[PDB]
RNA sequence: UGGUGACUCUAGAUAACCUCGGGCCGAUCGCACGCCCGGCGGCGACGACCCAUUCGAACGUCUGCCCUAUCAACUUUCGAUGGUAGUCGCCGUGCCUACCAUGGUGACCACGGGUGACGGGGAAUCAGGGUUCGAUUCCGGAGAGGGAGCCUGAGAAACGGCUACCACAUCCAAGGAAGGCAGCAGGCGCGCAAAUUACCCACUCCCGACCCGGGGAGGUAGUGACGAAAAAUAACAAUACAGGACUCUUUCGAGGCCCUGUAAUUGGAAUGAGUCCACUUUAAAUCCUUUAACGAGGAUCCAUUGGAGGGCAAGUCUGGUGCCAGCAGCCGCGGUAAUUCCAGCUCCAAUAGCGUAUAUUAAAGUUGCUGCAGUUAAAAAGCUCGUAGUUGGAUCUUGGGAGCGGCCGUCCCCUGCUCGGCGCCGGCCCGAAGCGUUUACUUUGAAAAAA
RNA sequence: UACCUGGUUGAUCCUGCCAGUAGCAUAUGCUUGUCUCAAAGAUUAAGCCAUGCAUGUCUAAGUACGCACGGCCGGUACAGUGAAACUGCGAAUGGCUCAUUAAAUCAGUUAUGGUUCCUUUGGUCGCUCGACUUGGAUAACUGUGGUAAUUCU
């Protein structure tokens, strides 16, 4: 007896065939394109995916304005749109299975860094992120897998802390200065 | 520019204190001690600082801001009577014996052995 | 067990509590009381997790000890008391008096009332029988053992009745078109009038009970009581007035009023 | 009197009893003190017979459990099923006695045996069905080396109580005495297999006469690749180069305004692994978060683990061995050009993890209800009768009345006889009880611990 | 993601199994930088256990003549804090383990109109027609010990 949670779950599933050349060779296609660094990465979003689209199956068997489907669905179309992987326009849940990977990929933070164009490619994203020089509404970001909500797009630049920003210049510059005054005499 | 904005602010009659949870704004330098806090709380709600207790401080990832919590106290009378020992310990107005409870229970079992009036002489 | 148990894991606790799981492993048992174990809501619970004047339970020991919190008229120094339905907890220095209704969502409310209405609360009887000399005893839901009641009072009536003194002062048969607070089962704090008691021998007797919005439910009897004549509570009743808007209503209403206020 | 669906209920009346191992009816203790020509009282504490209430407990109802027939009959005058009257017990009961009756259970699997069987909430796997697991933090049960007996108490057949016996074992001046870690640590042993003889009552609650004491319950650290989550091991430019857009050239070549990739080429800008003042954290610390200062070019601050014949992603490369050594889940490789051994380079896969053995799930439509098969691949009894089992022909109400939308759609009606409200000169229309072929089925409702 | 793939043949189509394939949970091998949660002497032996700890407790309110400490105004005893000791209450909860147990346990579902119940809560507590407070102890304390030895007495 103890107040210890022990609640943990996996995030991903191994796929059954390990040397499908088809999808080890689709799979690094992602990895390369969107800058991740293992298939677990992508494992991780597919599984995402998959729950989604589990849940998405299970409601379209209930009957239309059931109530359990009506308030059900709508808190996954309202979540799925919220988070821009899906449109307003768009907002019905037969367009849920009509969605995959990319739209997932293209939500996470280190994509978003790079397609703002405050970074210079997307693994220069990632050190970005990594090396803390990123924030979203004034609340500094580590983490590249962070999903970006739609209306906290406009809100990522950087870190007011960070020498990016207005911030206090880094190790090296202030170590190359004080070298540059060591050097000069 | 150490800023202090107060939350959740209720005033308990029947523990005679203010209670509030303290958001401390520190941004370029490190989480700023409780006896800085307490000045500063001291100076804000119009009170002496030795009746004031900020404690439990969790500084937000990035760390432009943390949050504690915070109790004032109406006399140090109140204080020292309705708040618990270790809190009061931190301002230096209160002791505890040094003795483990490894020595107290080792006593506790040897006084057991002898009845009346030898249960003194246990230790020494 | 060879003899009572005096513990209750957190993790066993009743549901409306709302402990967490994480604090502690032991949740309060409740002292024995005039309230069941999964009806009352201990004083501890009531003081610490809603009102949040306490943190801890050593300062509820702080606060009750002093003497200061009176649940229905009468002080009470016992961390673990059971307070529960219809039970008024009147804390003196803050001038603050609560009546324990449950919210339409299963859990107590705090809901504030005015002293002048904190001085009587309302009893559900729960059986008469006639005492040592023909004494018409009379026995409510938190055991308060009444002698000499008015005799058309019958089993499953409701008393008004003063706590500076604890006599009745006007009593509500259990007829239908009465208002009814659900008080157990999954329409656990449902208010609506009594429409149709179906009469079921040896068995457990349902009661109809149509709602104020016509979403008519049902209950078995022992969980129904009654709060008011006709459409007219004798209680004030807390915001939502026992209607239990549905999941989709909640939602919608979460976002207008998310809106609305900004 | 009042009450139930039902009392031999509760209450009333009569007559008595009322145990000496004994029912109650207060010889109890604190604060504040008063009024009253010595008497009256406030606020509590503790106590107390009985009723009720809470907390339960106990014994009963209905239905539900794995394998086994190389277990087919079992139980019974040392109680088996039932009757009657007691004894015992908190009470209901063959619980137990006495006398009776001859029952009770079973092919709808009793009875016996087995179980690496505490049950359940649950866990894994998973198209839909399933299969396997559940000692393990919540519920319920059981036991404290094995049996047994009992004291106290509201509650125990208690074991951090006692009494024996059995087994084991401690101390002994040899007469005697003491013991029970399947509590927390720790030790031995057993093994493929499992952590510190740590700090603390601050949290959570519990116990007590108790705002105050105590708690190896619990919390906090230590060990910890059981497992789960996030996530570094570099990014960017200038150059040599190479591939791809274009004017242009048969081919070469020219330009790079545009790209993209690689070289221990060079250049600064980076940020944390670590080091470390301080605060924060906290019972006191730790870790985390915050934050001075240091902290990176072979960024040596150096990523492994397994593979590279097929299944199965990736060398017909080089050196060695010569059916040897070995590899090899299977098929196979090894006897002188080894794509498989032993190494070098290289490449692949997963990646802070990856391999191996074993149980188990899917794959297994290779246990088949969904859903398998049985001429010849394994398989239909030699043949028939035959009881339980399983399955079982057809048949018993339909037409229209009322209303709407544009001939077709969606609704209300097609049982009857004691008590009062929309009314009327004994009853007419209707409201509320109670009897109404009996079940499966379907739909709804109540109720159903959390995790 | 409701999936198969190699292997009997000279070659073929089958039945059919072996092997592969992914998860899971024990062990184990090699390797291991950061960070958050976190299982962890169940499996064999419900085997045996050195040592230390794990259940004790006081209010204004049962009992204080320990000067153990200490207030002064005493002769109407009793200031107060207060060890010990009697008393009361608890020790039947918690914790551990899973050996036994197969209509048992357990689960849902009812019954207790068949029972018991410290405690809390509310009743009840001049209902009986018949001393301004009583009696004997015993512990702590003091003293005398005995046993090699016990929380012995």
């Amino acid at each position: 007896p103890v107040a210890r949670s022990w609640v943990c779950r996996k995030t991903y599933v191994t796929p059954r065939r390990p040397f499908e050349k088809s999808r080890l060779d689709q799979e690094l296609k992602l990895i390369g394109e969107y800058g991740l660094r293992n298939k677990r990465e992508v494992w991780r979003v597919k599984f995402t995916l998959a729950k989604i689209r589990k849940a998405a199956r299970e409601l379209l068997t209930l009957d239309e304005k059931d109530p359990r489907r009506l308030f059900e669905g709508n808190a996954l179309l309202r979540r799925l749109v919220r988070i821009g992987v899906l449109d307003e326009g768009k907002m019905k849940l037969d367009y849920i299975l009509g969605l995959k990977i990319e739209d997932f990929l293209e939500r996470r933070l280190q994509t978003q860094v790079f397609k703002l164009g405050l970074a210079k490619s997307i693994h220069h994203a990632r050190v970005l992120i990594r090396q803390r020089h990123i924030r979203v509404r004034k609340q500094v970001v580590n983490i590249p897998s962070f999903i970006v909500r739609l209306d906290s797009q406009k809100h990522i630049d950087f870190s007011l802390r960070s020498p990016y920003g207005g911030g206090r210049p880094g190790r090296v510059k202030r170590k190359n200065a004080k070298k540059g005054q060591g050097g000069a005499g | 520019t150490v800023t202090i904005r107060t939350r959740k602010f209720m005033t308990n009659r029947l523990l005679q204190r203010k209670q509030m949870v303290i958001d401390v704004l520190h941004p370029g330098k490190a989480t700023v001690p409780k006896t800085e806090i307490r000045e500063k709380l001291a100076k804000m709600y119009k009170t002496t600082p030795d009746v004031i207790f900020v404690f439990g401080f969790r500084t937000h990832f990035g760390g432009g801001k943390t949050t504690g919590f915070g109790m004032i106290y109406d006399s140090l009378d109140y204080a020292k009577k309705n708040e618990p020992k270790h809190r009061l310990a931190r301002h230096g107005l209160y002791e505890k014996k040094k003795t483990s409870r490894k020595q107290r229970k080792e006593r506790k079992n040897r006084m057991k052995k002898v009845r009346g009036t030898a249960k003194a002489n246990v230790g020494a | 067990a060879r003899g009572p148990k005096k513990h209750l894991k957190r993790v066993a606790a009743p549901k409306h509590w709302m402990l967490d799981k994480l604090t502690s492993v032991f949740a309060p048992r409740p002292s024995t009381g005039p309230h069941k174990l999964r009806e009352c809501l201990p004083l501890i619970i009531f003081l610490r997790n809603k009102l949040k004047y306490a943190l801890t339970g050593d300062e509820v020991k702080k606060i009750c000890m002093q003497r200061f919190i009176k649940i229905d008229g009468k002080v009470r120094a016992d961390i673990t008391y059971p307070a529960g339905f219809m039970d008024v907890i009147s804390i003196d220095k803050t001038g603050e008096n609560f009546r324990l209704i449950y919210d339409t969502k299963g859990r107590f409310a705090v809901h504030r009332i005015t002293p002048e209405e904190a001085k009587y609360k309302l009893c559900k009887v729960r059986k008469i029988f006639v005492g040592t000399k023909g004494i018409p005893h009379l026995v409510t839901h938190d055991a308060r053992t009444i002698r000499y009641p008015d005799p058309l009072i019958k089993m499953n009536d409701t008393i008004q009745i003063d706590l500076e003194t604890g006599k009745i002062t006007d009593f509500i048969k259990f007829d239908t078109g009465n208002l009814c607070m659900v008080t157990g089962g999954a329409n656990l704090g449902r208010i609506g009038v009594i429409t149709n008691r179906e009469r079921h021998p040896g068995s457990f007797d349902v009661v109809h009970v149509k709602d104020a919005n016509g979403n008519s439910f049902a209950t078995r009897l022992s969980n129904i009581f009654v709060i008011g004549k006709g459409n007219k509570p004798w209680i004030s009743l807390p915001r939502g007035k026992g209607i239990r808007l549905t999941i989709a209503e909640e939602r919608d209403k979460r976002l207008a009023a998310k809106q609305s206020s900004g």
